[PDB]
């Protein structure tokens, strides 16, 4: 029904900002993991 | 009505032996609630009184588990708002209201203890919903969250259960079927809004297959309903 093509709608869109924001906090993790291996230089050095 | 008032004499001379009152409680739980609706109907004293007593009989203190008994008469029968009606009304009878005050009194003084989640108990045990004020109360549902949740989501179960019942009695579609069944999905639907834990549950034991066969029930109502819940589920 035109309801619920409109209801699948909205809820595909809040999965893509699911997917962005799942996708953001890849990136962080990779920032921190970096951090965290400069950090261990340091304790290395 | 000499039959009735005669039927009313006899049955409250056999509750006023208390073995015989508490045995006669268990043989038919609307027995006090046929009583009420017949009290509240005839307009002659001595039968009402005759009621009231038979009525005070089956909780009173004698009889065995007299506050279990009244407690359930007064979420089944809702004793209470009857009780409360007929102290509103005057009667002409002095014994007669004097018996309906004492019984709006033990009404009274059993729904003290009692609260919304006893009746929501008894409603859910009784399988009988028409849009109690609890269903449509936001606050209710947010204080009982964790209650329906609460023991493996016993309380979520039993209306997943109920739910099924319905679908199985909707080829009916009954008035009151159907208001059971649009109180039902709006439970559920509170439920999977609220500790979405709940939903996972309800999947398993076959919620959202109930609710999309009720999507297509013939009753607008339900169908209403129905969509509602899919939307609460998975919709926006």
């Amino acid at each position: 029904d035109e309801l619920n093509k409109m209801q699948a709608f909205i809820r595909k869109e809040a999965e893509e900002k699911a997917k962005e924001i799942q996708l953001k906090a890849d990136q962080e993790y990779e920032i921190e993991k970096t951090n965290i291996v400069r950090n261990e230089t340091n304790n290395i050095d | 009505i000499q039959l009735q008032y005669h039927s009313l004499l006899l049955i409250w001379l056999l509750t006023f032996n208390p073995v015989f009152a508490n045995e006669l409680v268990q043989k038919y739980l609307s027995d006090f609630l046929d009583l009420l609706k017949l009290v509240k109907i005839t307009i002659k004293e001595k039968v009402s009184r005759l009621c009231i007593s038979i009525i005070l009989q089956c909780c009173s203190t004698r009889v065995k588990q007299h506050k279990k008994v009244i407690k359930q008469l007064l979420l089944l029968g809702n004793a209470l708002p009857t009780v409360q009606s007929l102290s509103e009304r005057k009667y002409s009878d002095e014994e007669l209201r004097q018996d309906i005050s004492n019984l709006k009194e033990i009404l009274e003084n059993e729904y003290q203890e009692l609260t919304s989640f006893d009746e929501y108990v008894a409603e859910l045990d009784s399988k009988l919903l028409c849009w109690s004020p609890p269903h449509v109360d936001n606050g209710f549902w947010s204080d009982n969250i964790d209650e329906f949740k609460k023991d493996n989501y016993k309380i979520f179960r039993q209306l997943i259960e109920l739910l099924q019942a319905k679908v199985r009695n909707g080829d009916v579609n009954a008035k009151q079927e159907k208001i059971i069944i649009q109180v039902a999905l709006n439970d559920i639907t509170h439920v999977v809004e609220l500790l979405p834990e709940s939903i996972d549950v309800l999947d398993k034991t076959g919620g959202k297959a109930d609710i999309m066969e009720l999507l297509n029930h013939s009753d607008s109502r339900v169908k209403y309903e129905a969509l509602k819940a899919t939307q609460a589920i998975i919709g926006y």
